[PDB]
């Protein structure tokens, strides 16, 4: 197997870390969801190639700005997240994020992932954002910022549910090999 | 790690580490509160491993059975035996509180009610500036060592070798020597996650909710002191590319 590195970066409440534990873990988080997540090496068969794909989260890193891009080096694929239950992560990609991802990783794919879309039909979520002028974001929202970005590609999921995470990571897999 | 912690930190959770009959005796805030202490303990224990298998598989291996230019197994792991020092005696602090808090009788039954008093001493004081002096460098040296790691793979046969053979076995997965780099970068920030959900289930008692919001401030400004001292070292840069930063 080939070995590629993914990191994922995004804001404190975009979901990130709950992301990584889904993928990594071979029995969901029943009892007691981790506040972490050290590293893993996932073994991944997309297309017919094999692939070690080494995981890594910057969750506890985006208030220190000379900590954090000692994360970025080797990296084969960037997933950008945002959560879809916080129209306000969004907001902050294109010019925070995606300057910093495009200077210290250029030229390395970036897939924009929309996490928790499971709240996008979740009435608490719309009463809660409907206070602040606010509702969840929209499919072609992601789309757009994605398109915007320059992203390889635009994707979603539920933690929660596993719905669209392991397509994620296939993808992911797909671009480091580009 | 030793057998007697790795079973003692085997179970995915402190509510599954205990013996059901005493799960069943505590109230919900209780265990939420201890299974986020057990992922604190059970991290520095992961966390003091790969600096172990970083000194005594990597380095000593390194030395012992390679011929490689002096000072240079220093800067593949720089700061490695300070940062062993401070972490294992953390964590020497932290199994210490879990081994008198079990029930006599029992090897695995226990609560730890006291957190905050042992993270304000880790975290504050001399050892606070030992911290602070070892990741500064650590992490200014941190490039440094994964480009001098891939110049030997590429161009050491038998450095080349040596890696692949003490890397081979499936307990090595995650634990290459970049990789271990990485795991110690980030330990660091892990500390504020931790502590501020230890402290969201620790309201119970005024004192404790009182120590832990104070160590929450004091790895705080440890993190800022240590982001603020960081500068990337390179080889061969020169002195007109460093005082033109
Ligand atoms: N193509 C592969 O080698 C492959 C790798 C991993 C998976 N599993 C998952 O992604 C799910 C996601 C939640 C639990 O496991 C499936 C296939």
């Amino acid at each position: 197997a080939i070995r590629k590195k993914l990191v994922i970066v995004g804001d404190g409440a975009c979901g990130k870390t709950c992301l990584l534990i889904v993928f990594s873990k071979d029995q969901f988080p029943e009892v007691y969801v981790p506040t972490v997540f050290e590293n893993y090496v996932a073994d991944i068969e997309v297309d017919g190639k094999q692939v070690e794909l080494a995981l890594w989260d910057t969750a506890g890193q985006e208030d220190y700005d000379r900590l954090r891009p000692l994360s970025y080096p080797d990296t084969d694929v960037i997933l950008m997240c945002f959560s879809i239950d916080s129209p306000d992560s969004l907001e902050n990609i294109p010019e925070k994020w995606t300057p910093e991802v495009k200077h210290f990783c250029p030229n390395v794919p970036i897939i924009l992932v929309g996490n928790k879309k499971d709240l996008r039909n979740d009435e608490h979520t719309r009463r809660e954002l409907a206070k602040m002028k606010q509702e969840p974001v929209k499919p072609e929202e992601g789309r757009d910022m994605a398109n915007r970005i320059g992203a390889f590609g635009y994707m979603e999921c539920s933690a929660k549910t596993k719905d669209g995470v392991r397509e994620v990571f296939e993808m992911a897999t797909r671009a480091a090999l580009q | 790690s030793m057998e007697m912690d790795e079973k003692d930190f085997a179970a995915d959770s402190w509510s599954l580490a205990v013996d059901s009959s005493f799960l069943q005796q505590h109230k919900k805030e209780v265990m939420k509160q201890q299974d986020v202490i057990y992922e604190l303990i059970q991290t520095e224990l992961h966390h003091v491993r790969t600096l172990k298998i970083m000194t005594r598989l990597f380095r000593t291996g390194m030395l012992e059975e390679l011929h490689l230019e002096p000072g240079v197994v220093q800067g593949l792991f720089p700061c490695v035996d300070e940062l062993s020092d401070i972490h294992t005696r953390f964590l020497s602090q932290l199994l210490e509180r879990r081994r008198q808090a079990l029930c006599p009788g029992s090897t695995r039954n226990f609560v730890i009610h006291r957190l905050g008093d042992l993270l304000i001493s880790q975290f504050s004081g001399p050892s606070a500036e030992q911290m602070c002096k070892t990741y500064s460098e650590f992490c200014s040296r941190h490039s440094k060592a994964l480009k001098l790691y891939k110049e030997l793979y590429a161009r050491d046969k038998r450095f080349q070798q040596f890696i692949r053979k003490v890397t081979r076995p499936a307990v090595l997965k995650r634990h290459g020597v970049q990789e271990c780099i990485l795991l110690v970068t980030q330990r660091i920030t892990k500390y504020p996650l931790l502590i501020s959900r230890i402290l969201q289930h620790s309201h119970g008692i005024e004192e404790e909710r009182q120590d832990l919001t104070t160590a929450l401030g004091l790895v705080k400004e440890l993190l800022s002191n240590v982001d603020e001292g960081i500068y990337q070292l390179e080889k061969g840069a020169r002195l007109q590319e460093i005082y033109n930063r």
